[PDB]
């Protein structure tokens, strides 16, 4: 399975499950992501991060 | 060499972004763990501080008595490819017989799906979107008949000659490629890579493509960004003599191995012009419904 | 010649369907991706952001649809009266709708989760005083008092250096995901109300303002899921866009 | 401990003992473009100490009856200082910043500030109210430089956006009665690599009261809001004759 | 050519053929003709119980 | 009776799919190929040849369209003149239009990498001069003189026994590629301007031409590549060729 | 451009046929299935009461 | 002078910066170039006319009667390659008949 | 997979991926080339190679 | 809006009563002769 690795999505840590029939690797169909989630990077992006169970501001 | 302490001692050449932040798998919803009644002075997770701009940590055991719950509730449906990898429309297409619009029997169509509220509204919530795209093309009678037509698509890339007559020497397509299907056949489906120049398509550019004076005239070039220019899309009646049917196309999108950056609020008002946020100044409405009193339902 | 045989379902076009396309441009290798900050995965990233609630959601005028962000609070006569009641469906019309999470709730018919409310008091820093906050699950009314009203999941909110508060709105639900509800036979799945009581009263001292006002921020816990992504509620298109 | 903060930055130092707490934009902070990700040959100038200072560009007055405020970015600096005079006279430009937004009052007033960095910050017109006609803003109103500008429609955000979701991107509040100063750190967030200083504004800020300030006769009626701001790890690329806008 | 959407509980009923509803944009939708085979889909159990 | 079923897309004839064919001649063996030299394998090849610059691109009728290739250089008042300037675009209408690189240029949308255009002096040997060439980055406008024209990309060209210089236009971009620049809008993509100015005289003794040429041969480097096929800007065809 | 060539019992729609058909909500999760007494797995069990 | 295309790169002219380019140039390749189909001969069949109206027609196979092919193949003296041929036919309003 | 021998680049130094279902080579598709170049071939075709910094004339 | 180009300190007034400015050590010379009107002009240190 020698095909272009020229998909969108190309160069990431992140592993897909795609079916192609054609080389050029942007024709896959759109498979399978990987649930991972960085819900703190929007949601507490703080510098010196706090405990939950203390107080927030000391 | 270096031999100064404030050069040898720089951090002036690192790259690397530190980030505070690492992604971590989540195939299914948090579960819930026993918590029982909690009685203690000076550690609170109750009060926090919305002050500082980070959203409040406090969980369900730091509040109430809860119970030890096994949550299996996936979360694959809400990812970016399931979100946003269902074809909606983006582009319609008229070729009457007798018309002012388009009644060469020839139209080009700009590429650009923020001409529909139902698929802008989605693709609007993220600034920046890294996708391939899949095309198809629904082809019709305004009646919903089916008609023996042969059509031409041509995808015509920014800088390609663009046709000026159903006879015109561009459709050769020696170049271009082209698509030629019939309207009994079923409708054409071609997959699209990402063409920008940029890293990744950018719905909104808060600057203008060129330099000089933005006078009058030279006023619709704000927020046009040419790296979302992916060109023009020329559709045509494949014959010399003019078409025996009216024809409406209906060309639907559906993006896949989706990437996106920087979320920012969904849009509340009526989109009025196309590549614009221009919103109705005098009819501006809440983004809810309205009740009569607060204190009441 | 291989002997194929059309079973139903061919030549149609189904718009959730995930197939393979004839690429346009063979060997086309689209521009490398530069590390851009701020990349979602998932829309729960989204979904776990605070945002302002509109809890009320009175004036419709365009002169004062600013004040939908919040509501008032001032001194009392200490009868714990009612301040402020909403209902907790995110994606319901009403408060939650102005919140990203009610927002994409919007886009989903089912949701799952516990949900999570933290009112920001911006009063003088020489005004204090206590709040009952209290959510009523589902099949009670509009508890007609505070003594009713505080039998249901409550927290006491004291006004101190930390302005605001959490309400940590607990998942309880006969069943795993609630629908969409709305009036008529499908308030089954209605999730209860929040309503905000004074527990003592506002005090402030002479020289500070008689009337503060709080803001409701709306987010989801870590345990909110979503499911049968469908079409928006809203269209924001009146004609065509030209 | 998180309350007392100083920020130290090139020859400037900005300090605070009502903070609360620093915000970096999406959890990166700034850095230099890595050489796997930078498309132009020629080298890039990196003046460091020169550029990378907290800069003090103006003050607005917040009253009763304020609507907010909004500044455009690398433009408030495109015209201050060194940071200015590169920007002219470099074509390419890569670098983070760092906000402190001040705004001091007593223990006896009230009100909260919305201060938020909403990335290609797009300005809508009315269109003319009823929606029926194509305009645009001016360059005064896109480009409104180191003063700022007043937003006419808060709830909107003179964008079609209401200002209730804004919270998603990096924020902070001003809530008078616990913290005068709201901190944010902002990477460069871009789709390229460099991109022209002038023509191209990365993101822009919005300072918005959402609670209306308030104060009994007698106290202090002019609460001034001061802008405070400092570029890191700036880069620029392109030299040629300098280029006024 | 016919058009079959999926409209899930809460999703916008269209009240007209040529409704903004029908555009589809996150609903799933069938394009088939009459001449086609007979259109069929696969529905998983979206109950809440 | 393999069941299967057609999905969307079939029927169709799209021009650029690679898809297998039937062969109307079985059995049937090519002609071996013989060795002929001059092989390409890619275009870049073809990209990397300098070919003649029409930099001074101003005549149009037939007799002297052969001007076109050469500008003229002249003893001058001393004061930094300016002699000639151009754009730096390769698939831009203009000088480049006369190059090999442009004209391939032209049949892609994208392209990306440095540039590099060599001056060879047909002056006499007795003639000699310095001249100064500089590459303003996008951006900034036409230099109005060599003061300002030296504060970008630039290099002295000094007359002698080397008759031509090479000046190398680095790949100075925002985007990592830039689409074909034209009026209007999509001028963003601008790659600037090439600007040829006396740095001292062309001096010249006595009994030896007063007037000499320069021709320009323009070229890419090894780093240049191109992106997004598509047709050609120009159909060489009025009618049907008979 | 594989060669396939078509067998009569195409384009019908049988009704007991079992086959595969496009599935309208990809990456949909049905709701976990509790248990609950009294599950019949063959009509037999109903036919011996 | 000498006929040879100059080497001088960006490093030995101008202070340049470390860049690692990953453009691919794949695109450029000869099948690539060529391997799109283009119009090469178009063949009229006419019911009254002058040209062809015994309803047959003899088309001497020649690509160079149409610019857009045309160019692109001579910008090579010699071209060795495979074809695939498509022959899309339809009436001159382009609809479809059972012919 | 035993066909014809009969495509228009057999015999050459470099390796395609290619599809084909039938016995004459020359019907599989146009497959992936090899991303070989040879610029100089064009650019410096001289006899006595001369360096890049040194002085082209001597 | 001038006078923030040169080294500057923002002070905030709050249970800390005192703020430090450090005056950096900013001469071309070793050492300063003491300024006074005139050419002794010359080692002036500057203005806060
Ligand atoms: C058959 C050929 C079809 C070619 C399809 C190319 C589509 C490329 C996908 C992205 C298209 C740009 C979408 C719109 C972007 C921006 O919102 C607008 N340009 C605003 O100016
Ligand atoms: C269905 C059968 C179709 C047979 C197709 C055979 C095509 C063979 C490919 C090359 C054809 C020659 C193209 C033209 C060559 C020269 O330019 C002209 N003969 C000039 O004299």
């Amino acid at each position: 399975s020698h095909e272009n690795s020229n998909s969108a999505t190309e160069g990431s840590t992140i592993n897909y499950t795609t079916i192609n029939y054609y080389k050029d690797s942007y024709a896959a169909t759109a498979g399978k992501q990987s649930l991972k989630q960085d819900p703190d990077k929007f949601a507490n992006p703080v510098k010196d991060i706090f405990t939950e169970m203390a107080a927030p501001l000391k | 060499g270096d031999r100064v302490a404030d050069v040898i001692e720089s951090s002036i050449g690192d790259s690397v972004s530190r980030a505070l932040t690492r992604a971590l798998p989540a195939p299914t919803g948090q579960d819930t763990q026993v918590s029982s009644h909690r009685l203690d002075t000076g550690k609170v997770p109750a009060l926090q501080a919305a002050e500082i701009g980070a959203s409040s940590n406090a969980s369900d055991e730091s509040m109430i008595e809860t119970r030890c719950v096994l949550n299996s509730h996936s979360t694959a449906e809400t990812t970016l490819d399931s979100f946003f990898s269902r074809a909606g429309l983006v582009g319609e297409i008229d070729l009457p017989l007798e018309g002012t619009t388009n009644p060469n029997g020839y139209a080009n169509w700009d590429i650009d799906i923020t001409g529909y509220a139902q698929m802008r509204r989605k693709v609007e919530l993220f600034t920046y979107m890294r996708f391939d795209a899949e095309f198809t093309f629904v082809a019709c009678t305004p009646t919903g008949q089916v008609v023996p037509q042969l059509l031409q698509y041509m995808f015509v890339p920014p800088g390609a000659p663009k046709p000026d007559s159903r006879e015109s020497l561009a459709w050769q397509t020696a170049t271009n490629p082209s698509v030629f299907v019939k309207l009994s056949d079923p409708p054409a489906q071609v997959s699209v890579p990402f063409m920008s120049p940029a890293s990744a398509y950018q719905w909104f550019y808060d600057g203008y493509p060129t330099f000089g004076e933005h006078k009058q005239e030279k006023d619709l070039e704000y927020g046009a960004c040419p790296n979302n220019m992916m060109g023009t899309f020329s559709v045509r009646t494949v014959g010399t003599s003019k078409s025996k049917y009216p024809l409406v196309i209906r060309i639907y999108m559906r993006m896949k191995h989706v990437r996106a950056w920087i979320p920012r609020p969904m849009r509340n008002q009526n989109y009025l012009f196309k590549a614009n946020p221009n919103y109705a100044g005098n009819f501006i409405k809440p983004t809810g419904a309205s009740r009569t009193a607060i204190t009441t339902l | 010649g291989f002997p194929t045989e059309l079973k139903p379902g061919t030549n149609q076009f189904l718009t959730t369907d995930d197939g393979v396309s004839a690429p346009i441009l063979p060997n086309f290798h689209p521009t490398p991706c530069i590390h851009i900050p701020g990349e979602v995965r998932n829309l729960l990233e989204l979904c776990q952001v605070e945002t302002i609630l509109e809890v009320n959601n009175v004036p419709t005028n365009a002169t004062s649809l600013m004040e939908r962000l919040r509501f008032p609070v001032s001194a009392q006569a200490g009868k714990g009266e009612l301040c402020a009641v909403f209902r907790a469906d995110p994606g319901r019309s009403g408060p939650w709708q102005s919140t990203l999470l009610g927002q994409l709730c919007g886009y989903y018919t089912q949701w799952s989760g516990s949900l999570e409310v933290t009112f920001m008091f911006t009063g003088s820093f020489m005004a204090t005083g206590k709040m009952l906050i209290a959510y009523t699950p589902p099949g009670g009314p509009l508890p007609k008092d505070r003594a009713t009203a505080m039998l249901g999941t409550h927290v006491i909110w004291d006004f101190g250096l930390q302005s605001s508060v959490t309400l940590v709105i607990p998942w309880i639900s006969n069943t795993h995901y609630r629908a969409h509800a709305r009036d008529g036979v499908f308030d089954y799945y209605t999730t209860g109300l929040v309503s905000i009581w004074y527990q003592t009263n506002y005090v402030v001292p002479i020289g500070a303002p008689n009337t503060a006002y709080i803001i409701a921020l709306a987010a989801a816990q870590k345990n909110f899921t979503m499911k049968l992504c469908k079409d928006a509620s809203d269209i924001l298109q009146t004609g065509t866009i030209q | 401990s998180d309350r007392v903060a100083q920020l130290t930055i090139g020859n400037s130092t900005i300090t605070t003992q009502e903070a609360a707490n620093i915000i970096v934009g999406y959890g990166e902070w700034p850095s230099y473009c890595s050489d796997s990700d930078a498309t132009a040959v020629d080298k890039p100038t990196r003046p460091d100490v020169s550029v990378n200072r907290f800069y003090t560009l103006d003050t607005k007055l917040w009253e009763k009856s304020s609507k907010g405020w909004y500044w455009k970015f690398p433009d408030v600096l495109t015209e201050t200082g060194v940071f200015g005079q590169n920007a002219q006279f470099h074509y390419l430009y890569r670098s983070g910043f760092c906000i402190h937004v001040q705004c001091n009052a007593s223990k006896f007033h009230q009100g909260a500030l919305l201060v938020a960095v909403l990335p290609e910050y797009v300005i809508g017109s009315v269109a003319g109210g009823t929606g029926t006609e194509d305009t645009h803003p001016p360059y005064k109103q896109t480009q409104p430089g180191a003063d700022g500008f007043e937003l006419q429609h808060p709830y909107v955000l003179d964008a079609g956006i209401p200002i209730s979701q804004l919270t998603v991107c990096p924020h902070q509040w001003i809530n008078l009665r616990t913290n005068n100063c709201a901190t944010i750190i902002v990477p460069y967030i871009n789709a390229l690599p460099f991109d022209s200083a002038l023509n191209h504004c990365n993101f822009g800020l919005l300072v918005v009261p959402i609670s209306p300030l308030d104060y009994d006769q007698g106290a202090t009626p002019v609460i001034p809001i001061t802008i405070t701001l400092a570029p890191m790890c700036s880069e620029f690329a392109g030299l040629r004759q300098a280029v006024t806008q």
